[PDB]
């Protein structure tokens, strides 16, 4: 999930936007 | 500001900035 993608590893705008409504 | 390790409030802050008036969902377990 987001923690694995952005916390444990380096985040990206692409991934963050996957979590916008 | 988005290209780094973001945890906890740092992550939520980034989501807030990026998503704007769309809002977002933060699911640390899922």
């Amino acid at each position: 999930g987001i923690v694995e993608q952005c916390c444990t590893s380096i985040c990206s705008l692409y991934q963050l936007e996957n979590y916008c409504n | 500001f988005v290209n780094q390790h973001l945890c906890g409030s740092h992550l939520v802050e980034a989501l807030y900035l990026v998503c704007g008036e769309r809002g977002f969902f933060y699911t640390p377990k899922a």
